[PDB]
């Protein structure tokens, strides 16, 4: 049971800034990475981004509209991946998803840097620009 | 140490007037209120006004505005009271009373002696 | 599994009681109301508005007004005690009306009086107001404050015109202010900002209305500690103002006589044209549409029907039954029975006019044994003045009566500087925390939760500075002691007891403010203290650092 | 607006006496005692709270509007004139005799 | 005391068992108080009873 429940952002004028927090209890958040991901109302998921494993470089990748945007950063002393999303466009909106990253790989198939799975995902958290 | 040392004990006719004294003592006379009740035997206890030093501000209860006065002497602490027209119904004894702890005028620890009045 | 952790600057702000430093403007540096010892305002006062954070608030009881009112008075006496003491001045003066030549306010109230050599008298003519006089036992009179006190003239120079005085906290105080625009002086209020000082407070004096200040924002509001009580004063903020300008339309000549050495008697020499009377004039419909706005909010206070009567004051002495302020240098008190004379039942252009008088001897904060004399000021005087609030007072007693009697009353002067220090509270920092966390080694986003916060984040003066400086060192001795000569944040290896309140940390450092949390553990904070206190470093530096 | 028990209550020494005052507002509420021929005396204030010098017997208090004083074990001293204070209403005043 | 054997130094002594002394005036002096000036007062004895 790991309960990932992500509170944060709200309503902001169409230039701004916010600050979002996904908490995480009952796995080993101090090596296992994460990601967030948007889903705009009228869309699907899109990838934002995610940090990688302490140890694994411990560096961010952003995407492809949200690079410059965002920013990830992880507090593993209490267990919470913030994201700070500043310089606000108006088509960023939407029930902003944390999950936990995966690391996936075998042999036969192998390409680097493979593929990465989200199994557990928080429940959600609205935000929409106006 | 609080002590309201009150005076009077006069007997008076229906349609003359009446002064009784009170003197403060051991508290500051200047930052603390001082009250007038009337006790009467088969009679509700009526409040009949409140007297602030430091300014000498006064509130009569309203069945007696017109007829009561309250004043002061600062320099002798010593409030007075005074009733323009007595009547037969003015019969009782009349205590001048300070609130326990002031910021919260109403609860009357100290009294004083008592002055009966009689018409 | 969880350990205390320190954080320091964390957002936890504790009540309290402090001293508070004057902050002035620019200062001619003859106002009574200036100690010319303030240190400059800020320009760009640093007024944080928080998140949401509700903030109990209790106007009634905070020690800012006492604390103004106890510099006041200080003020007014540092700037008395050098003027002259009119000691000789109580003398038997032989008064006689001041007539119209043909056909009893003013005297003439000749006197013998000293002067700059012991060996010699001289006799002075003079003019006192009937209320500065009082009557010998052959038409003898003399200074009302002489058989007690004694009268201590004030400094020609001296002007006694408010100017606007902020009070600025110490460094590790702060200010909270409630922005709330309907706030009626206690309890919660949802919207609360932080400064380091207040906004400039004229010390206006007056009793029954309330002059200049600050006005309401949307309606008229009405505060009370309980306003069913009898003893406590309704204060009443306006949220518009009503002009009230006063005159002394007596071309009033002034002349002065030296009394001793290096000290002169200032003195009303004479009238010029017709003596006429002063008085205010208050705008009539303005004031009637004033009163139905108070009128209309005390009806929410008490029962919809209630017929609602203001009276003039029932009693007491002259600073409390008329309306006594200051214009000009000169003191006036007015009858105001002309603006409460109504009765309000549950459903152009003239001017009422308000007799005033004019006394010399004054005693302001009324104190027993002094006074000051003020002197009369040379030509004819105007203000012009807002009336931004009122002081009521109901009488009581009755149940059946079914009408409630509002009559003025000056009260205590304090009662004033409620109204202008309402929205303040001074609150004590305490950046210290401690907090389970998984790792053994500005008061901005107080309303937000924990987690976000932590990566989101004269004489007066003198004892001022010098405590926050002590308050400085004491937390960093206590850095010193747990361990953690850092900053911020230090990860400490005293173990987290389930004893201590716990979430299990998935909830705490997400639902949680920092003000929460310090209530939760603040019963069990001197137990963290103490274990993480050198007991823990004697096991850590002792022992295992003596290679 | 303020009412109470019977008057003409009469119990012997060592018993309890209980007295009721009926309150319309809302404020602290407070008891006095007049003996005979001496001023009364603040006997409970703030409905619930004994003044100093008040031995324990003097308690009773109730969250509602209706407060009850209760008086156990009465001496020779007690059996005075017990007055029920709202602000500034007193209401009948009852008495306790033997 | 300081070195005892000098004089010109005073020797203190400390009772283990206290001495009760009680003293008294008895005269009933009827006290007047008069103005001396504005606000100062001088307070005398008046008489005796
Ligand atoms: C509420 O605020 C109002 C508005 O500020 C205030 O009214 C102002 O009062 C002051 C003080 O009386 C007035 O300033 C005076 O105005 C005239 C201008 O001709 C002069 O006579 C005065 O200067 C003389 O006095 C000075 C000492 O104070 C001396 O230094 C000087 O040399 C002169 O002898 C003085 O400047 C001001 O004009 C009014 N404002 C208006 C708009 O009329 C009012 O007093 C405040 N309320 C209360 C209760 O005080
Ligand atoms: C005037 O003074 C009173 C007492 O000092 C202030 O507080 C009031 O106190 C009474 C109890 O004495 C509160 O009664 C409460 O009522 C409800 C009943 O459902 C319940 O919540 C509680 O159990 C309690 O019995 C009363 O509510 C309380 N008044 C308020 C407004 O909270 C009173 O507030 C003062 N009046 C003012 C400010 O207008
Ligand atoms: C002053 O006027 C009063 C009031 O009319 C009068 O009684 C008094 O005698 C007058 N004084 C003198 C000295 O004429
Ligand atoms: C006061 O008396 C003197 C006596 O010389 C006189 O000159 C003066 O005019 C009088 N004042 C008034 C206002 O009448
Ligand atoms: C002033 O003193 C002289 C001394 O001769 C005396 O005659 C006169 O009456 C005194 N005047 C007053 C007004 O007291
Ligand atoms: C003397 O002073 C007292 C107060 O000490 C005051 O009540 C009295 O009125 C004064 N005397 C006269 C004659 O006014
Ligand atoms: C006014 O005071 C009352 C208690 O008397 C309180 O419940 C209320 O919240 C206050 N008003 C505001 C706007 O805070
Ligand atoms: C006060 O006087 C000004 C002119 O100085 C005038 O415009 C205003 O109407 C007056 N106020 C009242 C209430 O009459
Ligand atoms: C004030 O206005 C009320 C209605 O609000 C009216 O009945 C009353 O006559 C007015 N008073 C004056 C003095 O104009
Ligand atoms: C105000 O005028 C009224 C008119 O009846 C009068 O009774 C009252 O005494 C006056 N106030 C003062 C303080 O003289
Ligand atoms: C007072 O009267 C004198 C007479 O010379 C005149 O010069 C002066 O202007 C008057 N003062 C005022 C303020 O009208
Ligand atoms: C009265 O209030 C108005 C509105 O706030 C303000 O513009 C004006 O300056 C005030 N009057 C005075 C004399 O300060
Ligand atoms: C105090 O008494 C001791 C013995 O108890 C003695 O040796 C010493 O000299 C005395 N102190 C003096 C004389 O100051």
């Amino acid at each position: 049971e790991v309960q990932l429940v992500e509170s944060g952002g709200g309503l902001v004028k169409p230039g701004g800034s916010l600050r979002l927090s996904c908490s995480a209890s009952g796995f080993d958040f101090d090596n296992a990475w994460m990601t967030w991901v948007r889903q705009p109302p009228g869309k699907g998921l899109e990838w934002v981004g995610r940090i990688t494993g302490p140890g694994e470089g411990w560096s961010v990748d952003y995407a492809a509209p949200v690079e410059g945007r965002f920013t990830i950063s992880r507090l593993n002393s209490i267990n919470f991946l913030y994201l700070e999303m500043n310089n606000l466009r108006m088509e960023d909106s939407g029930l902003y998803f944390c999950a936990r990253t995966g690391k996936y790989y075998d042999f036969w198939s192998g390409y680097p840097p493979g593929e990465e799975y989200f199994q557990d995902w928080g429940r959600g958290t609205l935000v929409t620009v106006s | 140490q609080v002590q309201l040392v009150q005076s009077g004990g006069q007997m008076k006719k229906p349609g003359e007037s009446m002064r009784i004294s009170c003197r403060a003592s051991g508290y500051e006379f200047i930052d603390c209120t001082l009250n007038w009740i009337r006790l009467a035997p088969g009679k509700r206890p009526e409040w009949m006004g409140w007297l602030k030093p430091r300014g000498g501000a006064v509130n009569y209860a309203r069945p007696l505005q017109g007829r009561v006065t309250m004043t002061r002497d600062v320099y002798s602490d010593t409030a007075f009271l005074e009733l323009r027209s007595l009547t037969v119904d003015d019969t009782a004894v009349y205590f001048c009373t300070r609130g326990k702890n002031c910021d919260y005028n109403w609860d009357f620890e100290h009294w004083g002696r008592g002055t009966p009045v009689i018409v | 599994n969880l350990w205390v952790t320190v954080y320091y600057g964390v957002p936890v702000w504790k009540d309290a009681e402090t001293t508070l430093f004057c902050a002035s403007d620019a200062k001619e540096k003859h106002n009574v109301w200036a100690t010319h010892a303030c240190v400059p305002t800020d320009p760009n006062p640093q007024e944080i508005h928080l998140e949401n954070v509700i903030e109990e608030f209790n106007m009634w009881k905070n020690n800012m007004v006492e604390q103004m009112h106890e510099d006041i008075i200080s003020l007014w006496d540092q700037s008395l005690k050098p003027c002259v003491k009119l000691t000789p001045l109580c003398v038997t003066l032989q008064c006689t009306n001041v007539t119209n030549n043909i056909t009893g306010e003013l005297k003439n109230c000749s006197f013998n009086m000293t002067t700059e050599l012991r060996d010699k008298k001289q006799k002075v003519y003079s003019l006192f107001y009937r209320l500065d006089v009082v009557q010998i036992n052959n038409k003898e009179y003399r200074l009302i404050n002489c058989n007690t006190s004694a009268i201590t003239q004030a400094c020609p120079k001296v002007s006694f015109e408010p100017i606007p005085i902020h009070y600025c906290a110490p460094a590790g105080f702060a200010i909270l202010k409630c922005k709330d625009k309907k706030f009626n002086g206690t309890g919660p209020c949802p919207s609360v900002s932080t400064v380091q000082c207040t906004h400039g407070i004229k010390p206006v004096v007056s009793t029954q209305l309330l002059l200049n200040g600050s006005l309401a924002e949307e309606e008229v509001i009405i505060r009370s500690e309980n306003i069913t009580n009898n003893a406590k004063n309704i204060l009443v903020q306006l949220n518009t103002p009503v002009q009230i300008n006063c005159t002394r339309p007596n071309n009033n000549t002034v002349k002065s006589i030296r009394i001793g050495p290096g000290q002169a008697f200032y003195y009303t020499g004479d009238i010029i044209g017709d003596i006429r009377q002063a008085h205010c004039n208050v705008s009539k419909a303005t004031w009637n549409e004033t009163l139905g706005k108070v009128v209309k909010q005390l009806r929410k206070h008490f029962g919809n029907n209630t017929i609602i009567r203001f009276a003039q004051s029932s009693g007491g002495d002259l600073e409390v039954t008329t309306h006594s302020f200051n214009c000009g240098g000169e003191f006036f008190y007015c009858n105001t029975s002309g603006l409460f004379n109504s009765t309000w039942i549950s459903n152009s252009n003239d001017s009422i006019t308000l007799p005033c008088r004019i006394k010399q001897i004054i005693n302001m904060w009324q104190r027993i044994g002094q006074a000051m004399y003020a002197p009369p000021i040379q030509g004819v005087i105007r203000c012009v003045s807002n009336i931004t609030g009122l002081i009521l007072t109901r009488d009581g007693g009755s149940t059946n009566s079914t009408t409630e009697t509002f009559r003025p009353g000056g009260g205590d002067m304090r009662d004033n500087w409620r109204s202008e220090l309402y929205k303040y509270k001074v609150v004590k920092i305490e950046p210290l925390g401690v907090a389970p966390t998984r790792c053994k080694r500005f008061l901005g986003a107080a309303g937000s939760t924990m987690g976000a916060a932590s990566m989101t984040l004269g004489i007066k003066q003198l004892q001022a500075r010098v405590l926050a400086v002590e308050h400085y060192l004491r937390d960093q001795q206590l850095l010193g002691i747990w361990g953690c000569s850092g900053k911020l944040i230090c990860c400490t290896n005293v173990p987290w007891n389930s004893s201590w309140s716990n979430r299990d940390l998935s909830e705490i450092w997400d639902k949680m403010t920092w003000l929460q949390w310090d209530k939760e553990i603040s019963n069990y904070t001197q137990i963290i203290y103490g274990l993480l206190e050198e007991s823990q470093n004697q096991q850590e530096k002792n022992e295992q650092d003596l290679l | 607006v303020l009412t109470q028990s019977p008057g003409t209550l009469s119990l012997s020494p060592g018993e309890t006496a209980i007295i009721s005052c009926r309150t319309s507002q809302y404020g602290s509420l407070a008891w006095y005692q007049q003996r005979p021929g001496q001023a009364p005396r603040l006997v409970i204030y703030s409905g619930s709270t004994r003044a100093a010098g008040i031995p324990d017997r003097f308690s009773g208090s109730r969250w509602g509007p209706d407060y009850n004083l209760t008086i156990s074990n009465l001496e020779s001293g007690d059996f005075g004139v017990y007055y029920c204070q709202q602000y500034e209403f007193f209401g009948q005043g009852t008495k306790v005799q033997v």
